[PDB]
């Protein structure tokens, strides 16, 4: 007791004092150079981790584990970076990685020789080792980031002090030469490429993110033995020539610019999809080739037809199934191919590939070679059984081919194989192939998951695909619609469409194969978590009583560490003192009643004279309710038990802060009024808050409680700051609880008993960093001192700077360290406790990352709870912080020396430790960090980043239960998805793939087979159309003419159209299921809400909505109501919920508003994706070119005739037009702007406007020629209008496309400017499109009442009245409504009139 | 004008911390902080940067 670090300094058994633990930080100091003031800082960061680590266990072994975790042991990173690169020895690792199983001058020889030199160690070269590493990385700035280059520093420093040139040197170095020396220039090279020097400032020069070097870059540089020796100095010689005792001495003299280079580039997103995913495709489409080749017997039988029922030959069926390996060994090279783009040349590992290909490419031959033969004439003119049983060996060599290329990794297919001296891996095994395996039931649940999933779908899918195609195959691909045909081509654009229908079904059903998969995934994990709990033992048909009345029990066997004590108090007595600090906890803020209290609390009145009537319980065991309900509900999961206070270690909370408020001004209360929001919002609190107010008391300390209430309600870090310092209290609570002979030995002495809790509650709970507090305005300081002066424990870290030492110099930067016992200087500031110098200025890129770089050095203990701005805390969840803890696994382990000879490393029991343990209600947010594990490899952060970093590392996640954190996309195409991709087992990268990156994919395919089935139908209904039909029923005979003379077979195509759409319900149902789970629990401006959708399901909805009502009109079918319903719901929808949408005055209001607001190799690759919207195109064309073909009519012969000029001039014409009138701005005195200035400021508008009335008068145009021919006919204009638009978009995506990869700016800005003016115009319509089709909606006069009903199943059903406003307000008001009434009905007869005047026109026209 | 905690001047301030005495021995540090909390003479009485310096003291043993 009153000594600084009592578990060590106390003891008599420590192995070293702190007087020769001092001085070998002295001597170190002294020999290197390092800054004092940093020295002192780690001084104090490894007595409080000596401190930590000896209150469960004794100093010797204390002192032995802290040297294995940082130095010698297995799970250290310095040893990792030793064998992977002085030794060299990852393949080796590698290797036995792989088959860690069977095992459960040479790798062992090495490890057995670095145990016995580690074994002999004393304690003073234990502690050098370990302060030597500390001092490194306390000065390290930025190359804190870089673990690697970090560790070669450390060895260098190492080498260099035991020569003897530092021996017998007679002066110190000069104190600041490490950090002038080492770090700098390494700075210098990470910011100069950066940012660049103009007009004396900085500023960030722009350019593509492959010539920019990152963190990650310099760091894989130390990984290979190859790029040390890229170390280069000045005079031309390399590094690793001169002896090991001189490296240290010439590290200033290195030229980083010409020695660090990029490692990994990115190119299309394509490219990483397919590279990255590769074992799915290779399941896929494989299966789905012999599928469909089973089934379809037609193309390769010779003069096939059903009614002759000749089979083909079976070598041939069995011959054509066995194309499925070719498939899978395509795909397989086909990624290789694309893989050689993303790593260097040259670099280490990159050879590999080459090796591979041409084994590749060997098994494709193999599975090529015997199906040319088996398919040559020879033996197709003679018959062999030769040829059959070559067939059926070549079905099993193919089954055979897929599944061992659907389940091994890509990455180490042929290691064992080559056994060549040069890298047998493409990424290092160490730092990236280091998986922590799994043990017990939980390993085979993950291979039976997957196994039932893929037997089911395998299984379902056939029996779909059996039928549903069978028949439309036969029927199309037979049929023949002869005509004459259009002479300009021939006959072939008429005799070709229903082959290209069928072709069209096949690529639908092909897409629709791979929406299965995920719904029976969803449907095995629901169905085994049902099942997983009556294993469990999970009730809920138990009453909620039942729960309440176990709650005393639990509290007693999970809560206090009762266990050690011996048994001199009742339980009771115990349970009470903390339930009631609970419940008196919950009154002093405000949330219950004086008259609620006793129903609750213990009491103490029944007689004395007896001593069992002391006590009794409450009757109630015989948001406050919220959070009464969670912890009764938390305390029923098992619990592991905790450990006394004095034996629990120690942790820290960190906090970045930017520009958020501190505390809310007084205007912030009275103006608007926040106060009466508040009021309203909060009442029963304001009631009891101004109750409890006359009962202590310009009023300052009233208007100081009227601060602190408002900000406590408030987003503010008051309001998160006062939230976790629950953990001081809790901890004074349950020290003092758990042994009632310490608050004995006092005997009233009340001060000397919360000094002593007090010191005690110092030891085992510590942080914001401010990087402003240098620059805040002066009532930003008032209020920062307000937190010093309201909790004396907090601390504070800030950047601090200087004028230059030197004149014309940069200045130089610190950080500092405050809290509130500092002493007050007389200008106002504190005096800092530490001031450490940085290279200079550390915001180099934005976020918080760099916030808490630097203010890492300052924390302290073992581990670190995360935490954001705006975060809230419980008591009763602060009281079970010791359990959180001991999820960790290492607070009630045995200890063992980890150098014993004898133990092998397959023995070992402690090679994964856990990294990260994140709360909830394997990936995850972190909440709690292993601060020794994650800061020697790297920083704290970029969460989902940091949870991958650490999983390749070799480290294991874990999830909280009964833990609550009170919390209130497509750029992933990085290294980690790489790594994780081409290196995961099968299993795992099932389980990987289905949760993050499968949805976006199953959002994807969704939207493309909409489109596809859109194209389908459009094809089918236009030949449903020129066809003569005929109708028959399942009970036809095997085959008979039907009564129609001559007509074609299509009633399976329209039941094809039924079976697709009942798939896709079931499809969207099960994908709504959530939304519907989410919603249905809890029972903005048009332009807003129309810009938020915009781009997303709104054109390509309006899109299929025209070819919808093609299909519709042309042909009938009863599914298509489905279609219909859902479109329009889907339309419709967000402007259903939109509150008083139904008001004249809103609706105006809005519409003004809307109104107002419209007021190399690379060559190729960037342009081969234009090819989807080209096939898109060309089957619009044809589906509208066959129409106009005639064929449903006997075609007159040798007559020409052609459609083709009219669509060119159709797409054409409009483009021209905006060209000519871009032409007309420039003439009309583009050179000098007051004409533009006097005539109309944004002259651009009228243009627009003039863009979009001829883009309407050409369509008009359209259909006044079309109805020339057809004064009755509809449908024949829809599908041209289509083609119309579909040419549109693709000639605006080739110049687009073209323009990525004197006037020549002037064409670009003009080719962007055509573009603009098209999309406006088409928004333009668009929006009154939408808009007319409520106009019935607001004309009743009952919708209000019926529309305020839905407020009652709003949860809050609380509307006040607006705000009042002066008289004119109204009369604008009410004149901006007429104005606008006016303009939406002018608008509305435009649109109606240009409908009904082509209908009076068909008629009086020819 | 400056001065350390327990009253006693300052002469050679600190490269990186002006506040701070140069030669200040890091166990120095913890007593002040110690103090910093609670008013006791005996933190005060303690101090052995006069006597020792920053050098490291006699009879310390030698590494190699
Ligand atoms: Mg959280």
């Amino acid at each position: 007791p009153n000594e600084p670090y009592p578990a060590w300094t106390a003891d008599s058994q420590s192995p070293v004092s702190i007087e020769q633990i001092e001085d070998i930080f002295i001597d170190l100091t002294n020999r290197l150079g390092f800054q004092r003031d940093s020295m002192r800082n780690m001084f104090d960061h490894f007595m409080v981790l000596l401190d930590s680590r000896s209150s469960r266990m004794s100093p010797d072994q204390a002192l032995l584990s802290l040297h294995a975790d940082y130095i010698g042991g297995d799970t250290a990173n310095y040893k990792k970076w030793y064998f992977a690169a002085q030794l060299d020895m990852d393949d080796e690792i590698g290797f036995r990685n792989m088959s860690l199983g069977k095992l459960s001058n040479s790798l062992e020889a090495a490890d057995f020789r670095w145990k016995a030199k580690m074994n002999q160690l004393s304690p003073l070269e234990r502690v050098r080792h370990i302060a030597l590493y500390l001092l490194c990385w306390g000065e390290a700035n930025q190359v804190r980031f870089t673990a690697e280059c970090l560790c070669f520093i450390y060895k260098c420093a190492l080498d260099y002090l035991d020569s003897p040139l530092c021996q017998q040197r007679q002066e110190p170095m000069p104190e600041g030469d490490f950090l002038n020396r080492v770090i700098t220039p390494i700075y210098h090279f990470i910011r100069n490429q950066v940012y660049e020097i103009v007009d004396g400032r900085f500023v960030k020069r722009e350019r593509d993110h492959n010539k920019i070097v990152g963190y990650d870059d310099l760091n894989q540089l130390f990984w290979y033995p190859e790029g040390i020796a890229k170390i280069v100095l000045e005079d031309g010689t390399k590094l690793i020539e001169l002896p090991l005792e001189e490296r240290y001495l010439r590290l200033g003299d290195v030229v980083w610019d010409d020695v660090f280079f990029k490692t990994y580039k990115e190119t299309r997103t394509w490219l990483h999809l397919v590279t990255n995913f590769n074992r799915i495709w290779v399941m896929h489409i494989s299966i789905f080739w012999m599928y469909f080749a089973y089934n379809s017997p037609t193309f390769y039988t010779h003069n096939y037809q059903q009614l002759v029922d000749n089979q083909p030959l079976a070598a041939y069926k069995w011959a054509s199934c066995a194309l499925g390996g070719t498939v899978a060994s395509l795909i397989q090279i086909v990624a290789t191919l694309c893989e050689w783009s993303f790593v260097p040349r040259k670099w280490a590992g990159a050879q590999h590939l080459s090796r591979r290909f041409w084994f590749l490419c060997i098994i494709f031959g193999i599975n090529l070679g015997p199906i040319i033969f088996v398919f040559a004439y020879d033996k197709d003119t003679v018959y062999s059984t030769a040829a059959h049983v070559v067939a059926a060996v070549m079905f099993f060599v193919a089954v055979a081919t897929i599944i061992f290329f659907s389940i091994m990794p890509l990455g180490g297919l042929f290691t064992s194989y080559m056994k060549k001296s040069t890298r047998r891996y493409v990424a290092s095994q160490t730092f990236t192939a280091a998986f922590a395996p799994l043990h017990g039931l939980d390993r085979w649940m993950s291979y039976l998951v997957w196994v039932t999933v893929f037997a089911a779908k395998y299984s379902e899918s056939y029996y779909f695909l059996v039928l549903s195609l069978r028949d439309p195959i036969r029927i199309l691909s037979t049929t023949a619609m002869r005509c004459t045909g259009e002479y300009w081509w021939g006959a072939v654009l008429c005799k070709v469409q229903p082959k290209i229908v069928l072709g069209l079904v096949i690529a639908t059903d092909f897409i629709l194969f791979f929406l299965d998969t995920y719904l029976w995934y969803i449907i095995v994990n629901t169905i085994f978590s049902v099942g997983k709990s009556f294993y469990l033992g999970i009730s809920i048909l138990t009453p909620w009583r039942n729960i309440f009345t176990r709650l005393p029990k639990r509290i007693y066997s999970k809560i206090l560490a009762t266990t050690d004590m011996e048994i001199k108090y009742k339980p009771k007595v115990l349970i009470s003192q903390v339930w009631n600090a609970i419940i008196i906890s919950m009154y002093r803020e405000h949330l219950l009643a004086i008259d609620h209290v006793q129903k609750l609390l213990y009491h103490q009145v029944p007689s004395e004279i007896e001593g069992k009537r002391t006590l009794r319980a409450p009757t109630f065991f015989v948001e406050a309710e919220r959070r009464i309900s969670f912890f009764a509900q938390s305390l029923s999961t098992p619990i592991p038990e905790p450990l006394p206070v004095d034996n629990m270690p120690t942790f820290t909370v960190l906090t970045p802060h930017y520009a958020e408020r501190i505390l809310l001004s007084l205007r912030e209360i009275i103006r608007e009024t926040l106060l009466e929001y508040l009021k309203q919002l909060h009442p029963v609190e304001w009631e009891c808050f101004v109750k409890d107010t006359k009962i202590l008391a310009a009023a300052p300390e009233y208007t100081l409680r009227t601060r602190i209430w408002a900000s406590l309600r408030s987003q503010t870090l008051y309001r998160t700051i006062s939230g976790f310092m629950n953990y001081s209290r809790a901890i004074k609570l349950l020290y003092r609880v758990e042994n009632p002979e310490i608050v004995q030995m006092f005997g009233g002495n009340a001060e000397g008993l919360e000094r002593e809790l007090e010191k005690m509650a110092r030891r085992k709970f510590k942080l914001v960093s401010m990087q402003r507090l240098a620059k805040f305005k002066p009532h930003e300081l008032e209020n920062a001192e307000f937190l010093l002066r309201a909790y004396p424990d907090l601390q504070i870290a800030y950047l601090d700077e200087e004028p230059p030492l030197t004149e014309g110099e940069e200045p130089r930067i610190y950080s500092a360290l405050i809290d509130g016992h500092c002493e007050i200087l007389d200008n106002g500031r504190r005096r800092p406790k530490f001031r450490v110098q940085l290279s200079g200025n550390p915001i180099l890129g934005d976020g918080k990352s760099d916030n808490q770089n630097h203010a890492l050095i300052f924390y302290r203990g073992e581990y670190i709870q995360l935490i954001d701005a705006n975060q809230d805390n419980y008591l009763e969840e602060c009281l079970k912080i010791r359990s959180v803890l001991a999820e960790f696994e290492e607070l009630n382990v045995e200890q063992v020396n980890p150098y014993a000879p004898g133990l092998r490393y397959e023995e070992q029991t402690t090679n994964h430790p856990v990294a990260i343990v994140g709360a909830r209600e394997h990936y995850g947010h972190p909440d709690f960090i292993n601060a020794t594990f994650m800061t020697t490899r790297g920083g704290v952060s970029e969460d989902i980043y940091a949870g991958m970093n650490a999983m390749l590392r070799g480290g294991r996640i874990k999830h909280c239960e009964y833990y609550q954190c009170g919390k209130g996309g497509e750029q992933m195409l990085s290294r980690e998805y790489y790594y994780l991709g081409t290196q995961l087992p099968v299993d795992r990268f099932l389980t990987f793939y289905y949760a993050h990156p499968g949805f976006h994919l199953n959002n994807l395919f969704i939207q493309l087979s909409l489109q596809m089935f859109m194209l389908t139908l459009v094809n089918l209904s236009s030949l449903a159309h020129e066809s003569i039909m005929c109708i028959y029923d399942r009970n036809k005979p095997k085959t008979d003419v039907l009564v129609p003379i001559g007509c074609y077979n299509f009633q399976p195509a329209v039941d094809w159209v039924r079976r697709y759409t009942l798939s896709i319900f079931i499809v969207f149902w099960i994908a709504f299921v959530p939304i519907v789970v989410q919603e249905l629990i809890e029972r903005i401006p048009f332009s807003i809400l129309y810009s938020r959708f915009a781009g997303s399901a709104i054109y390509m909805g309006a899109r299929s909505m025209l070819m919808l009502l093609f299909g519709t009109v042309a042909h009938w079918q009863a599914p298509l109501l489905w279609f219909w319903a859902s479109l329009s719901s889907l339309i419709f929808a967000p402007f259903v919920f939109n509150p008083h949408q139904f008001a004249w005055e809103d609706f105006f209001l809005d519409y003004r508003d809307y109104i107002r607001w419209l007021s190399a190799h690379r060559t190729n690759l960037i342009m081969a994706e234009i090819i989807p919207c080209a096939i898109y195109a060309a089957g619009c064309f044809i589906a509208f070119t066959f129409i106009n073909a005639q064929t449903g009519v006997k075609t007159t012969d040798d007559d020409r005739v052609n459609s083709v000029l009219r669509i060119i001039i159709c797409t054409l014409a409009p483009i021209a037009v905006n060209l000519g009138v871009l032409f007309f701005c420039m003439g009309m005195s583009c050179c000098s702007g007051p004409l533009f200035g006097m005539c109309c400021k944004k002259t651009g508008s009228v243009m627009a406007g003039i863009a979009h009335g001829v883009a309407v008068i050409v369509h008009i145009a359209f259909f006044i020629v079309m109805w020339v021919l057809e004064s009755f006919n509809f449908v024949r204009m829809l599908i041209g209008v289509v083609t119309c638009i579909q040419c549109q978009r693709l000639i605006f995506h080739c110049m687009t496309a073209l323009m990525l990869t004197a006037w020549t700016q002037p064409s670009r800005e003009l080719t962007a400017k055509v573009i603009e003016l098209s999309e406006f115009a088409a928004d333009f319509v668009l929006g009154h499109v939408i808009l007319i089709c409520q106009l019935p909606l607001i004309i009743i006069p009952k919708i209000d009442k019926f529309h305020s009903i839905m407020l009652f199943w709003l949860k809050p059903s609380r509307q006040i009245r607006p705000p009042i406003y002066s008289l004119k307000q109204t009369r604008l008001r009410k004149r901006m409504v007429k104005k606008y009434c006016s303009l939406y009905f002018l608008v509305l007869a435009i649109f109606a009139g240009c409908i009904i005047g082509p209908a009076v026109a068909s008629a009086k026209i020819h | 004008v400056l001065c350390d905690v327990f009253g006693q001047p300052i002469t050679q301030a600190d490269i990186s911390n002006p506040t701070r005495a140069r030669d200040e021995r890091p166990l120095d540090t913890i007593r002040s902080f110690e103090y910093a909390v609670s008013g006791d003479p005996v933190w005060a009485q303690q101090l052995e940067t006069p006597t020792y310096g920053f050098r490291v003291r006699p009879d310390f043993p030698v590494f190699g």
